RNA sequence: GUGCAGAUCUUGGUGGUAGUAGCAAAUAUUCAAAUGAGAACUUUGAAGACUGAAGUGGGGAAAGGUUCCACGUCAACAGCAGUUGGACGUGGGUUAGUCGAUCCUAAGAGAUGGGGAAGCUCCGUUUCAAAGGCCUGAUUUUAUGCAGGCCACCAUCGAAAGGGAAUCCGGUUAAGAUUCCGGAACCUGGAUAUGGAUUCUUCACGGUAACGUAACUGAAUGUGGAGACGUCGGCGCGAGCCCUGGGAGGAGUUAUCUUUUCUUCUUAACAGCUUAUCACCCCGGAAUUGGUUUAUCCGGAGAUGGGGUCUUAUGGCUGGAAGAGGCCAGCACCUUUGCUGGCUCCGGUGCGCUUGUGACGGCCCGUGAAAAUCCACAGGAAGGAAUAGUUUUCAUGCCAGGUCGUACUGAUAACCGCAGCAGGUCUCCAAGGUGAACAGCCUCUAGUUGAUAGAAUAAUGUAGAUAAGGGAAGUCGGCAAAAUAGAUCCGUAACUUCGGGAUAAGGAUUGGCUCUAAGGGUCGGGUACGAUCAACUUAGAACUGGUACGGACAAGGGGAAUCUG
RNA sequence: UAUUGGCGAGAGACCGAUAGCGAACAAGUACAGUGAUGGAAAGAUGAAAAGAACUUUGAAAAGAGAGUGAAAAAGUACGUG
């Protein structure tokens, strides 16, 4: 016999590849008169065709380890090849942080914790360093507002 | 991960040659060819975009 | 592809000499929270344009088929 | 690199085919025929190819209307019918 | 080509026609010497050069 | 045209060599069944592998021309074979208002009037030319003569990647599809009828304004916009993909374990409502300078602020539209093959990848096309209702949209290389892990498993390696190989054009596991904190092992000088 | 008076298929080259297909017979060879 044409024709009606049809290899002789796709169609339907299902890739090995990066294995020195930069930029960094900066310092000015004066010179200095992260901000807030209250 | 093909007979990525893959009621993925943006309408004397004005291309 | 919601515009658009036609939708929905109910959908189709009358509650959809033309070929479902 | 590498660059086609002689001796840049020409209703000939003039000269093709010019011309450009005869 | 003129495609037209061996009643005829073509074309030994 | 052994004679045929050189790149095949006279090679199944998504995948441009597909078939071709084939014989197949050509111009090509040249022809492309037709009047013989007014541009060809009217989804074939079929749209040209609108203030009203809208007359001529535009960098946003949670189905694993592993959960064009950076308007009038970007620019030429208007890229909802597509289950049956049910749901995240886009910024002695075409404005020529008109840039209605191409390959077998040649040949899409990575290495989808085979394992090769002790003694010459190499931290010389040299040189660390600490988002405070959610980055500590840890892969040898550019 | 073209005739101490025109033949053909151009090879069964009915071996080409023919020492690989 030759099912080449089954072969081909089946791909296209089931919907897969040809890698993923399997012709009966005991009723080859009603694959072989099945010649259109309408007599294809009816071969998949009484379980001559089948639809050979999809070969497993797990992500199961993968989501095993990425919980350990999350609990903070596998971070070492020796697991790094990477400079600094290329797997954070240092400009991302800065991003980040001076995002952060400019809304507590804008969220303080509008909830009226600060007012416009302090608050365009926290603009200016955040802008430029000695603000850290967002701790070292809030103490620095805390610290000029009670001594602004202490000078009055 | 369905990879995608041009519907017309150009195959070269320039202006008139735009794709946005969208997905069908068919469950795949399928490229779709997007005309090449309007413009705003200037002003005459100053150049800026003038507002009201709907942007189409020249044509529509 | 437009969708009609005035159900008086509805009714004059069915004797508008080119709808010969028409169609009634039945979708089984729900009522935004639980209990499901019967949308109904009243598309007639004119000389250029399908217009859409999706009608929510259920007993307004029976006096609106009685509402319809008798010589609109009206396909349920 | 002058030779098998260079030869696989070449698919422009120089020439197309010509509307007076169908060589495919029409150059497409020149908008000229080399073999016959489509500007100047001179056909291209030329004493030196000899030859050439064998290819393309009277009697070669078909001679739609210089077939019957001899026959026409020994009857002495008749015109009318010939009436009837016996038999 | 795949995307051609008119004129391109009716020089293949012809040459499809021509793409054939005699018809074998030529062979019986009197005095007939042609034993088979000898003008046969194939896409893959001799292009047409257009 | 008369005698051949010679002319590296000419043409044709034929040996020895010789069943010899060889048919060895691209990891790789094996078992069974079928078929057949015959199977290493054809088909099916099973297994093992490969390409590893910058593919051996899915499409195209040039080119080819029917190789596309079916049936029959094996003399020649597939440098073994052959029942197979891009072969042989016979047929079948390419369906468009919307995809292209067609239209436009680019660099350029090239007539006409002219001027050269004995002439073939050359120059020239608006020239020293009497260069061509546009909107309506006047006809109520009647066909279009003639009357106002304007316009003066002065051929044509040249892009299947530039410009450009308009189509999407689902299904179908042996081979066609944005082309056929079902549904649903849009454009152009054309007639046209009704409704809405306007009108007694004739050619609309509202808003302080930006401007709004279902419309809301406007010829000649003029002005303007769109078409119409560089490159790089970072940021914001969207789309698709990736990653992930619950749930509703199915499949796999189950000695033991695993609320587990894989998979379906989709929504087009078009249309209505809504939606934004930028920009603009009104109120107000700012130093105690304020706003604000990742990037320092903006404000009395009017900021911050309060209130608004617009562009609709883009997104949300609804229609299209669940009836489609998907995943399942239950019944039926030599059948065309059915019939009937469900479910098709709600989220999350981001220096992710590709891409589009916006506001910007850098750069230039580089500032990064044109035309067709379309619209607007100015102007107010002209036609215009009240006993009744005006309008067809609003809604619906009616008709038509020609011609040509459309199959397939696009290459380790369809192209060019004398060929089924390890060469050459323009481009789109682009999964998971490791990792900085579109690197290498492994896998998923899809596609191949093609390249003459069998048996032995001499010499000498070719490709790949390893070597005790010495370490260039080899050699013209360290040629070839080895050594080094990623990241983090330390430390870096002469010299210098002060920018570099510089990864200088030279050292140390690096796994696994268990912890610690720091770096965030959103919510309610009348005019000090807490709840909660979600990230991978960096630093440190203990323990542990045949001192191993950039464990494969990947990956600098360095220095002191001379000649020279 | 000229006449290697055209058309129609008549000839020859010419050549006889590697000769004679390149071409006695589907010859300026097949084929090559981007193109200008280049440019072949190739005539003969027999008086007549009378081109081998039928049998046998073989998967089949074909073999062995049988036959036709004056002759298969003429079998579409065909005069002689």
């Amino acid at each position: 016999a030759n099912l080449r044409t089954q072969k081909r024709l089946a791909a296209s009606v089931v919907g897969v590849g040809k890698r993923k049809v399997w012709l009966d290899p005991n009723e080859t002789s009603e694959i072989a008169q099945a010649n259109s796709r309408n007599a294809i169609r009816k071969l998949v339907k009484n379980g001559t065709i089948v639809k050979k299902a999809v070969t497993v890739h797990s992500k199961s090995r993968t989501r095993a380890h990425a919980q350990s990066k999350r609990e903070g294995r596998h971070s070492g020195y020796g697991k790094r090849k990477g400079t600094r930069e290329a797997r954070l930029p240092s400009q991302v960094v800065w991003i980040r942080r001076l995002r952060v900066l400019r809304r507590l310092l804008a969220k303080y000015r509008d909830a009226g914790k600060i007012d416009k004066h302090l608050y365009h010179v926290l603009y200016k200095e955040s802008k430029g360093n000695a603000f850290k992260h967002k701790r070292a901000l809030v103490e620095h807030i805390i610290q000029a507002k009670a001594d602004a209250q202490r000078e009055k | 991960a369905q990879r995608v093909t041009f519907r017309r007979r150009n195959p070269y990525n320039t202006r008139s040659n735009k794709i946005k893959v969208v997905k069908t009621p068919g469950g795949i993925l399928r490229a779709q060819h997007v005309k090449k943006l309007a413009t705003r309408p200037k002003c005459g004397d100053c150049g800026s975009a003038l507002q009201g004005i709907s942007t189409l291309r020249p044509r529509q | 592809a437009r969708e009609i919601t005035d159900i008086k515009q509805f009714l004059e658009l069915t004797r508008r000499a080119d709808v010969k036609t028409a169609t009634v939708k039945i979708n089984k929905k729900l009522n935004k929270a639980g209990k499901p109910f019967r949308q109904t959908k009243f598309k007639v189709r004119g000389s250029s344009s399908l217009y859409t009358l999706v009608i929510n509650d259920a007993g307004k959809a029976k006096k609106l088929i009685q509402s319809l033309p008798p010589t609109l070929k009206v396909n349920r479902l | 690199g002058k030779g098998t590498p260079s030869f696989g660059k070449r698919h422009n086609k120089s020439h197309t085919l010509c509307n007076r002689c169908g060589r495919r001796s029409f150059h497409v840049q020149k908008k000229t025929c080399s073999s016959c020409g489509y500007p100047a209703a001179k056909t291209r000939s030329y004493n030196w190819g000899a030859k050439a003039k064998r290819r393309h000269t009277t009697g070669t093709g078909r001679m739609r209307y210089l077939k019957h010019v001899s026959r026409r011309f020994k009857n002495g450009f008749q015109t009318g019918s010939a009436s009837k005869a016996s038999a | 080509a795949a995307q051609k003129s008119f004129r391109i495609k009716q020089k293949m037209a012809k040459a499809k026609k021509q793409n054939r061996p005699l018809p074998q009643w030529i062979r019986l005829r009197t005095n007939n010497t042609i034993r088979y073509n000898a003008k046969r074309r194939n896409w893959r030994r001799t292009k047409m050069n257009i």
